[PDB]
Order: C-alpha cells, then structure tokens, then sequence
C-alpha cells in the first residue's frame, strides 16, 4: 500500500517539523562502539538512522567518512555486522535503513539481502552508486521483501532522469549535494509528492533549521562520525541540538 | 559492429556484462559524451582530423615484425611482434587518447583529467593536450609516481599537473577513484579521458572503437607478410585496450585463437597478484559488471605486479563477455616469466619492452612452444620501456 | 634503384679537389681494415639483395618511413612561416642513428666481423649498435666519455640491457671527442675481428660517403612528403649539425633543387665570444683531425680546444667534410645556436605540440623560429626533428625548476 | 742523392751494430728540463733523437707518453719550443728528427716547418698519422729543404702499400709493433736497401739487443720517458744499457 517510512514524515508533517536523518557506518571505531553509538542516536531523538556498510572504494564519500569506513574494515567488519546492527535498532524502536554501495550487495546476493534486512527490521536500502536504469534485480526484491528503496538525486540529473529516478523511489529521495538544495528540492516537489531527505554537510542546530523549512528530512553523517570520534558524551549532545533544530 | 552492448552499455543480454555502476551525479556528463560520440563518429570531419593526427602525428601504421631470433625460444614457431612501442610518447595509449581529446574539444570542455598507472596514459593525454591547448590534470598512485618517475617528468614537460594519490594501495585503483570524484565536481567543463576499455558506458565501447585500428592493421599485415591469418593473436591485459584493439578484427575468424595474459605478480597462490580471470568474480567496480578480484563481502582486494600498468585488480567488461563465450582465454603470467622474455627480447632482437608487453612475449613464448613449428603467433608489443630501464637494471644486477 | 654519384668524393676520399675536404688522415696500421671496408661497401652499395636486406629492417623493425608533422602552432613564434617537422623522432631507439647502424651492421655482418665498436656522445648511436648487435648476433662494446655517462645516464642503463659493454672514457675533455680516440685506439689493437661502427658523417674516407648514404633516406622521404603536404618544394630545410649525419641525410636530396635554401644550427654553448662552445664553422678553421680534413676548433698550434654544450650530442669541436665542402662551395649555410636558444625551443614544442625532442633536435626547431622570421609569412621550413629528448628529460627538468 | 740519416746508419753498420734511437717529447717535465735529458741522450751514447711534438689528441701514443704529453701541454709547451730543442741537439753535435701528428704541421705551414725545420738542424720528419697518399705538400717540402721522411708501416700492411710506403721514404722506413717485428722488417728488406728501425716497446739491454740481430735501428721511447720521470741520473743510466745493447762486437 504505503512507503514503510510513510508514517513516519506523517508524524513529522503533524508535529510542524522535518525528520532527523542519522549517518554512522557500521564498525566504527569497532562493531560494539558503533552498535552502541547508533542506540544512542535513537534515545537521543533520531527519526531515521542510516546504517552504512563501509566499502573499500567510497567514491561518493567525503573524507570523514572515508576515513571511518577505513578504520572499520582495518578493524575487519563485515557485512553480517551491519544487518546486526540493524536488528538492535529495531530492538530500541529506531527505525533503520541500510546505506551501502551495491558491490557488497551483489557479493551477498540481491534478493538475499534483501531478505535478510526485512528481517532484521530494516525499512529501506539507499543506493549512491545504482541508478534506476540498473535496478532490475533491485526492484524485484524492494516489492517482495516490502522494503523502501532511496535513490539519490542531483543538480545536474536531467529533468528526463529526475522524472525516471523520483518515479522508482518508494519511501524518500536523497537530494545528495548558494541556492542548490532548495531549488533541487522545488524539481522533486514539482513531480510528485514523496518526501525529499537533504544532506548538505550539517553541523549546526542552525543549519538543521534552515533546512527543515523546505525539506522533509534532514539528513546528517560526517558531523555524526566527528562527534563519535571525539566521545560518545559528544554525540548525545550534537543529536540533541539536531533534533531541536528541525522543529523550527 | 556486431559485439556491440546495447543502448545502456550491456553485453551478452541477460549475463549483463557492462552497463553503468556510477552515482546519478554522473549521468549527465556520461550521457552527454555519449551522445557526443555517437554524433561525431560519423562525422567525416571527425573522422578526417583523427586519421591526419594517427598519420602524421602518431606515426600510424605501425610495423609488423617477425622476430626470428626468438623463434628458438618459442617451440621453433614463428612470433610476430606488432610494434605499438613505436608509436609517439610510446604506447598504445595514443590511439584511444587522440580520439578522446578530439571529442572533448567537439564538447566544448576546457579541462581535461585522466588516471595513470604506468604513466604512459598520462604522457599520452598530456601529449594530445599540449597539441590542442586544453588544461590537464592527471591523478597517478603515490607508489607509481617513485617506480614510473621518467614519466612524471615528461607530463610536466609537456605542461599537465600531475597529482599524487596517497590513499588506498596507491596505485592505479585509487588514480582512477579520485579522478572520479574529480569528474563529479568539475563535469560542466572537465572531460574524463578514460585510460583503459574498462568504466561505465561508453567507455568500453569507445575506447576499444579507438584501438580497433591495431588489429585492423594487423590482418592486413599478417596476410600480407605470411599469406594467412594466424594461428593466434596475444596480448597482455590490464584494463584491456590494446588486447582488445587488437582481438578485435579477429573475433569472427574461427581458426585464430585470442589469448590474453595477465599479471600474476609473485604466484596467484600468494595473493600478491592482479590476475582478474583467474582468481576474481563477477562483480560491479569502477562503473561496470566485470571481473574483480573481491573478498567474501565483495571489497576489492589490492592487486600487486611488478608491471605498473597491470597492477589493477578490474578488467573490461567486453573481455568478461568473450571469457564467458569462450571465443578468448584468459592465462596467468608472473613477475619472474615476464621479466625473462624482458631480457630476452633485449639480446635477441634490440627491442626493450615495456614490462607490461614483457608479459605477452612470455605468455606468447609458452604459446609456441604449445602450437609447435611453423605457428604464426601474433603479439602486441604494446609500448616501449624506457620507462622501466631502471627497474629491469636493478632486476639484473647492472647498477 | 640504388643512388646516384654527382656529390661523391674521389677514389681518395676527397670532395672537390685531389687535396681538399675528406681523404684518410690516419696511421698505417689502420690502412689493412679501412680499404676492407672500402672494398666491402663498394661491393655493396649496388647489391640488390643488400639494400632489400636493409629496407626491410628500415620498414617491419625501425618502423619508416618516418611522417612529415606540420606544427601550426609553431608558426606564431616563427614570422608565421610554416614549420614541417621531419619526425626521425619516432625511429626505432628515437633518433637517425638506426638508419646508419642497421647499414654498417649488415655490412659488418657480409665481412664476417664478429666484434662491433662504437663511440657515443648522448648515447643515442650507442643503443643503436647495441640494438642492431643484439639483433645480429655481434658482440658489442660501446665507448663513451664519463662525463656524457652522467648526463645521459638513461642511455647507458639501456646500452647494457642490450648486451653491450660500455666503457667510460676519462681522457681528455671526458665527452666524445674523447670516446672517439679511445674508439680509435681499440680498432687499431683489433683491426682482424672487430668492425667499426662509426655513427657520424665524419672520419675518414669511406665513412663520410658511407653515412651519408645510409642517411639519405631522411631527404629522400622528406622531399617527396613536403610536395605532397605543402604543393611545393620547401624554401628551406634545416637541421642541427653535431659530426652532420642527420643534416647530411636530409640536406642531399634537397641539393639539386637552386631554390632550397639549407641552413646548419651548430651549439654555440654558452656563447661564441666566451670560449666555451661547440661552433665550429662560426670560429674554427681547417684541419686534419679525427680522420679526415675538415674544419675545428683548434688553437694556434694546432691543439684541438675542447668543446661545450648543453647538448652532448653536438659536444663536439669538429665536423664532417662533406658539410666543410658545401661550406666553402657556398650552397649550404652554418650558424650558432646557444644554450639558452636551444632550450626555448624545447620547452616550446613540448607546450605547443607535445613534441619532447632531443636537445640536439632542440637547436634545430630555435634555428627554424629564427630562419622563420627572416623569411616571413607563408614560407615553407623543413625542420630534421632528429631525436626525441627521453634521454634529456633529466637534464630539461632542471633547466625549468620541476626539480630543485 | 744520398738521404741525410745515410751516414750514420752507414757508421752503425761499419761498426756491427745497430742504431740507437731514442724518444723524448718536448716539454716535459717542462721544457728547460727536457731539453737537458735530450742534451743528455747525446751525451750517452744515442745515435738519433727523436724530438716529439705533444699533441692533444695523440691516438697513437701509448699511456706512459699519453701522460706525459698531457702535463707538457698543461706546462704550456709550443710547437716553436720543439725546434728550440732541435737547436740544442744540433749544438750537442746530436742528430735530430720530429715526430709528430700532421695537423700541428698544417697549421705551422708545411713548407714553412720545413724550412725552419732545416735551418735549426733538423734531419728528418716521423709522421705517423701521415701516410703517402695524403703527403703530397710534405713530398715537395720534403725533397725542396733536404729533409729525410721517415713513415711507418705494420704488420698488417698490404704488399701494395708496404712497397708504396717504402718507396716513399727516406733515412729510414719505421716499423711499428712476438714474431711480428722481424717478421716485418724481413718484407721491407725484401723490396729494398732503405734502413729500418723498429719500435717494440724496448725497456732493457736484452730486448734491444735482441732487435739489433735484424734491424738496422732500434727505437726506445716509453722505457726513456719513464726514467726521466725517476730523473736525469737513472736517464743516462738506461741509455748507457741500452747503447751496449745495440753493439754485437
Ligand atoms: N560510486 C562509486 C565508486 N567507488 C568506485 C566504484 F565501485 C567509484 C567509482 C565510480 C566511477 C568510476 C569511473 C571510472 F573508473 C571511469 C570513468 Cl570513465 C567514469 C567513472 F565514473 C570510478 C570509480
Ligand atoms: N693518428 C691519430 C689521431 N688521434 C686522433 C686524430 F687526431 C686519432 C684518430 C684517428 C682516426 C680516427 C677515426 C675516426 F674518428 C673514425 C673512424 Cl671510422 C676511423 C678513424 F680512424 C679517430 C681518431
Ligand atoms: C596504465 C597505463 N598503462 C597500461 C598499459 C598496458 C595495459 O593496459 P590495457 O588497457 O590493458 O592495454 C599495456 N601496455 C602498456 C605499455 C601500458 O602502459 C597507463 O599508462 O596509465
Ligand atoms: C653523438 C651522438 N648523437 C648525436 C645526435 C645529433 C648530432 O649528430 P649528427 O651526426 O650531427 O647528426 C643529432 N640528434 C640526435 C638525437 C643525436 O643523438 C651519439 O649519441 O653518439
Ligand atoms: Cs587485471
Ligand atoms: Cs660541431
């Protein structure tokens, strides 16, 4: 029928408020830390939480993340963790997505990943590097497995293309990027009305804000993994300044 | 021609070799060179500029030669070496870079990036750069940057900026990741002259269109010279263009077999190796559905070699399509076998390879002796080595 | 068919005159191999199946014929004339030094020699006897002096990885002119089994005439791909002038034509008034040296001056006769190019057309942009593009600060 | 007429023995210095000197005299200065030739070195990068100041350019250097009368008595520039050895 993270940007069109999108990859600084941070997250007002498989060739990662997911595989996390991590957030009453590169997922096998984070209780899979045009096998596996599937958008996407990739995305769309962001967002709204997420290197409560006005989620990671570096107390408090930040 | 994939890149139906692995930020460039390319490939006067620049400018045809002095060393067979090396700036990489220089400058680009492993795709983009005054950058792996240092400097002779990548294995995996990220800012004005018959569609397509003219000039000049078409055609493999460039014109010849040899470093048993068919998967890297050496979770393992331009751990997707069809075997060499029939093709025939090549000589030096006398044994010598004298100097002991 | 004989010295080896330019300036103990190598290359000369043998390695192995490249985006420093480069860069090695080699080497090979010598400067003639020995069977050992082995050290790594033994010189002013006695010196020790491949149009007679024929190939070409390109015969062909093989290979063909103007680029090194030099039409005067009668620098009494350049293959203070003969007969023209000349026009045609030439070549493309603006707009320059500059990318890296 | 070496190859042979001659290049160790070694070659019993003139680029030269006409070109030693020692030998009652390489000779002018040659009393010209078919000035300068021509042939000489070679001298024909050396001077004695001598790289009495069995001359010149290097007593000493050598009773 719905998304499965529809009722989710309804609860935050009713409290006059965007949702807070958390990043933290799987593994960093270890398996326990990270399962234990992305808890935190939860408790600390976090709508939606991105779970990232760390890949050994980001080519859509800035160097925060980069580095992150480096130390991750050094410390040798595998895929297994982060489907482990999803569960234990499902556990706490977060509700998970999987952001991940779609090697890993071959690897794996399509529909057998998708099988196996519908039962960890993941909701949806965000795919940087797979456009519509190559989601054969993907596609087949979001509709039995009933999960949501998030494709990335950008600036320069087509308006052909930007009609293509909103048509194939169930749940949210990534506006992945002066005035870039909130006129990507107006071409999003102006062909359908599925919520539009918006990362956009926050840092700030302030920047969280502004955001929120036109966006439907906003959507936070290098910030998150800055602050779980210096101290988990430090991520507890950043998340709080987020989640204030988008009720603005 | 008949092997090409279909509108998205595809070959083979529903194997799905090819395609386009690559974030929707690059969609609008990658199908704007596209476009671009099937305009101008059949524009005479695209087409009239790239044969004027092959001739006069490349040095185009390039010789066939009978090395008889090897044939002792070859099961008493006959090696023809296709003299690539003998090009300007030295490769094979001329071929696909002229062709690619020409059309960034049809697209109104200003700004052209390129990956390096070996530094000959480099020399080779600086060179076409220079000739038609546009702006380049070229990313080259830290590690190659020390064992490949002669063309280093020729880049920045010739005017380009060469960028030194330090993350990763430091080698051509990581050039070719950060002249992506490159491409994801700066594609209103930046061209990615793409190295290798590997990336997402068109680039497989249009850089083996590009080194077809090798092995198009090859069976005309094997007929010519031996009065028949050969017993087989070889070469070596890292990405894949100047084995496919040659292959090319013999695919549909039945009698002529296609052997491709890749590196094998210290032994595929020892996992300091990038010989892709025979250890890898099936898998999505760098833009297309290839070839990879992976782990069990599908991260790219490091590849080693002693020859920088096979140190890359991918392979083309057209070359998955002909393993999988059978009309191409693909076969392991290693550091020490390559190095022999470097110093072997220095004492019987004057000829100093490129470590790359070196690689297709010894794999073409067991082929003989395989076929047995009289077999006519075609090989690309794909470039020259001066830029690996120092290298093969202190493999010999002779410093 | 083969060439004719119009610009030939005599039985004696001497150009215009029985006492003139050329003939044999050298001991009696060398007299035995020279007059075998004489009879050898007569005999030769006019064998079909010797110049099939020898046309076939120039096409399947050193790749020729060699393209005429028109760099129009030369013409602006040039007066606007039109600059055709003579791509002898992109021969098999990277320079005309092939083109003699495989010649002398055949022969060397109908003579039965076993042993190869040969001298070296920028080391370019040195691979090429190193490669055409490797691909003949002949034992080969290459002289060069020491201080040549440092600036030109990539060509010494390749010279051994073909097989040869290099051996550096530390006589005299340490550069060619010295690899050349020590040369010397070895073939009169070793005149029964050793060949001596000499790799420029000087020493004496039939060495000359010899190189000079195994270089003709370079004009030859040329005058038929300039007719083609241009509609015309040029209004002049240049090139650099170290011994004078490479200007002598691409100056013959053009001989016969009164309205091509041919113009030698000497190394003026660091300037002809500072003493430190290599221009020796423009400041020296005949004499008998290496072999031959010709013109050098030389002293009052006779003593050779030693020569500079930043150029080791034009580090020489002598010249062949040949071009001493068309000096004084007036049809070709000789002028210095420095240093600081030369190494502009490098770093421009690596700028400008992604040509890296030869720093040798180098003094031939700064002569071009000069004749270019004596000539003006629309005229037609030959341009002998006689090596590529790999074995100079040290050297040049220097020169433009991407060192330190 | 008679060549101007004539006599004294006609008193060695008189006196069954042969003829010493001895090499010492100008100017080393400088040029006072080495006219008083050549002085005292005439004073120990050498029947010819032969006065070299150090050349740059001497490929004929082996390392022992290489060296030494390198430190007398570094000395500044001239052309002018080598027929300033043939006056000094001419004084000594000693009898004087000039060896050397052509091109010092072309830029002097070679009728003018010739003549000058002559007045300062010289007797002859050695020139081993000179063969006949290039040696038509030095023919003429040669017949005109009454000058002995003294080239050099090899074992590897043709018969055609040997008997050239010695037709064109005069004085003596030398034969430059085992069984090679007799074997040679038994070619040149089988075609003519003309004196030879021969260089063999003679360092002691024995080897140069043991050329003196069947050349007319015996030619010392490394062994002597390497005892003028020891000094002037052990020069005198070595051509004292040496001019018993030459004598068979
Ligand atoms: N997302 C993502 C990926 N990290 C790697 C893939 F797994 C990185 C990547 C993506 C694209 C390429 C690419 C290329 F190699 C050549 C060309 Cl011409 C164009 C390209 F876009 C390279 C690496
Ligand atoms: N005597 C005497 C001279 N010392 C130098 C001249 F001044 C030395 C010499 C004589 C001859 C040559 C020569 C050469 F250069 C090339 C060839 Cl192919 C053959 C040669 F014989 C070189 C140096
Ligand atoms: C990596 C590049 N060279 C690869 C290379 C190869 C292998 O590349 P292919 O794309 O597989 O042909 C073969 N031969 C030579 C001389 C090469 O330089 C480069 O120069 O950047
Ligand atoms: C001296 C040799 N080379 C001289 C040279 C010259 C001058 O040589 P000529 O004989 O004057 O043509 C020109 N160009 C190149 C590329 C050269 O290498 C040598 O390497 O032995
Ligand atoms: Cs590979
Ligand atoms: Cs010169």
């Amino acid at each position: 029928e719905a998304s499965r993270l529809g009722p989710v940007f309804d609860s935050c069109r009713a409290n006059n408020r965007a949702a807070l999108i958390g990043y933290l990859p799987t593994g960093y600084p270890d398996v326990p830390a990270s399962v234990a941070a992305m808890t935190a997250l939860v408790e600390s007002g976090c709508d939606i939480i991105e779970v990232g498989v760390p890949y050994s060739d980001p080519g859509m990662d800035g160097p925060t993340i980069a580095r992150a997911t480096e130390a991750a595989l050094r410390g040798g996390v595998r895929v297994r963790d982060t489907l482990a991590a999803v569960e234990a957030i499902s556990i706490a009453g977060g509700r998970a997505v999987v952001m991940t590169y779609w090697n890993p997922v071959l690897r794996y096998g399509v529909d057998a990943f998708a099988r196996d984070l519908a039962a960890a209780g993941g909701l949806g899979l965000i795919t940087p590097d797979l456009i519509p045009d190559e989601a054969q096998q993907w596609l087949a596996a979001s509709e039995e497995h009933r999960l949501d599937r998030i494709f990335l958008v950008a600036p320069s996407s087509t308006p052909e293309r930007l009609a293509a990739t909103v048509e194939a995305s169930r749940g949210f769309v990534y506006a992945a990027s002066s005035q870039a962001a909130p006129e990507l967002v107006g071409r999003v709204k102006a062909v359908s009305d599925i919520p539009v997420g918006v990362g956009l290197g926050v840092r700030s409560r302030a920047q969280a804000a502004q955001i929120a006005q036109y966006a439907d989620g906003v959507i936070v990671g290098s910030a998150l993994v800055t602050a779980l570096t210096e101290g988990l107390p430090r991520l507890r408090a950043l998340t709080g300044e987020l989640a204030a930040g988008v009720r603005l | 021609t008949s092997h090409d994939p279909d509108s998205g890149g595809h070959f083979g139906g529903p194997s799905g070799w090819g395609g386009r692995y690559v974030p929707e930020a690059l969609m609008a460039v990658i199908e704007e060179v596209t476009a671009a390319y099937q305009k101008e490939r059949v524009s005479q006067d695209f087409l009239d500029d790239l044969d004027r620049l092959q001739a006069n400018y490349a040095g185009r045809p390039s010789p066939l030669y009978e090395a008889t002095r090897l044939s002792q060393h070859a099961g008493s067979a006959r090696i023809f070496l296709k003299r690539e090396d003998l090009n300007h700036t030295g490769s094979h990489k001329i071929n696909n870079v002229l062709g690619q220089a020409l059309l960034a400058r049809r697209m109104g680009k200003t700004r052209v990036i390129a990956e390096t492993g070996a530094g000959q795709h480099g020399v080779a983009t600086a060179t076409a750069c220079a000739l038609l005054g546009l702006d380049c950058v070229i990313y080259m792996g830290g590690i190659d940057t020390a064992r490949q240092a002669l063309n280093v400097a020729r880049m920045r002779l010739l005017g380009a900026e060469v960028v030194a990548v330090q993350t990763g294995s430091k080698t051509l995996k990581d050039a070719i990741n950060e002249a992506f990220r490159d491409w994801v800012a700066n594609a209103d004005n930046t061209y990615y002259c793409f190295g290798t018959a590997a990336g997402p569609h068109p680039f497989p397509t249009m850089v083996r269109d590009f080194q077809r003219i090798i092995g198009m000039e090859a069976r005309v000049q094997i007929q010519g010279q031996a009065g028949r078409l050969p017993d087989a055609v070889v070469a070596c493999v890292g990405g894949g263009s100047n084995a496919i460039g040659i292959f090319h014109a013999f695919l549909d010849d039945p009698g002529v077999r296609l052997v491709g040899f890749e590196a094998a470093g210290d032994g595929v048993e020892t996992g300091r190796h990038a010989a892709t068919f025979t250890a890898g998967s099936p898998g999505a890297f760098h833009g297309s559905f290839s070839y990879l050496l992976q782990d069990e979770d599908g991260q790219t393992i490091e590849s080693h070699s002693i020859s920088a331009g096979l140190d890359y751990p991918g392979v083309g997707p057209e070359h998955a399509w002909l393993k999988e069809a059978g009309r191409v075997d693909y076969r392991p060499i290693t550091d020490s076998e390559a190095m022999d029939a470097f110093g072997l093709l220095c004492r019987m025939e004057g000829i100093i390879p490129a470590i790359e090549s070196a690689h297709a000589v010894a794999g073409a030096l067991k082929l003989g002796v395989e076929l047995g006398r009289g077999a006519v044994i075609v090989v690309n010598l794909s470039g020259r080595g001066d830029k690996d004298v120092e290298t093969a100097a202190k493999w010999f002991g002779l410093l």
